[PDB]
């Protein structure tokens, strides 16, 4: 879909009013299935490792998040369609320049390709960026063609601050999701009983990310 | 209260980030 209109007339107002925005049928069936094949190839060839946390304490990571992940830049062989997804994500964000709150978005993370391998795995309630690490927008693409959340679970439940309802996001095939990464949107991945895939990038606010980098580089 | 960073999904702080 043309990025300019999608960004300015839907994503921007959705995000400013609600902090959450769902765009269904983002890339179409053919591209979505190609991304699925690339993700399944990453899985099959042993690329995924246990998802990690910002700060590590005495606890096992698997008591917090049960997924296995790899990071993708988009130019690797066999990841070209994931790269197209990332470019489309970036195109929307660039068309939102200066319209998403007061943020100045200048960069992002690599893509995290994540799998909850059924078996009841999930992610306890958490905030993506609680202490100012620079992340302002979480962007997730789901690619689960036959997912029936009523049986397989895996719903992303977001608890947007100040709202009278929470937001249940089924991990639907070809669904794109945006939400503010900060404390306004605590969220949990409810237990998954089938293999569940999602691809996330986090967009950085320039000033906050610069401060977080200064903190890291000074110890 | 709990340190919410112990629950937040890791991202690399080193290297660069992707520049748009």
């Amino acid at each position: 879909l043309p990025a300019l209109k999608l960004a300015l007339e839907y994503i921007v107002p959705c995000m400013n009013k609600h902090g959450i925005c769902v765009v269904d049928d983002f890339l179409g069936k053919e591209t979505g299935q190609q991304i699925g094949d690339e993700v399944r190839a990453l899985h099959d060839t042993g690329k995924f490792t246990d998802g990690q946390l910002v700060s590590q304490k005495s606890d096992s990571s698997k008591d917090i998040r049960g997924d296995k992940i790899t990071w993708i830049e988009g130019k690797e062989p066999g990841c070209e369609t994931i790269g197209l997804l990332m470019s489309s994500m970036d195109d929307l964000i660039r068309h939102c320049n200066g319209k998403l709150g007061s943020y100045k978005i200048n960069g992002r993370t690599k893509a995290m390709v994540a799998c909850y391998p059924g078996n009841g795995t999930g992610y306890v309630r958490h905030v993506d960026n609680p202490n100012g690490d620079g992340r302002c927008v979480t962007c997730i693409y789901y690619l689960n063609k036959d997912w029936d959340a009523k049986v397989s679970g895996g719903i992303l439940r977001i608890f947007p601050e100040g709202k009278a309802q929470f937001a249940d996001i089924e991990p639907k095939f070809d669904r794109l999701l945006f939400f503010w990464s900060d404390r306004r949107n605590p969220h949990e991945v409810q237990p998954a009983y089938a293999t569940r895939y999602a691809i996330t990038v986090w967009y950085f606010d320039a000033d906050e990310r610069a401060r977080a980098k200064v903190k890291y580089l000074t110890g | 209260e709990l340190d919410l960073e112990t629950l937040a999904p890791y991202i690399p702080m080193d290297g660069e980030d992707f520049q748009l």
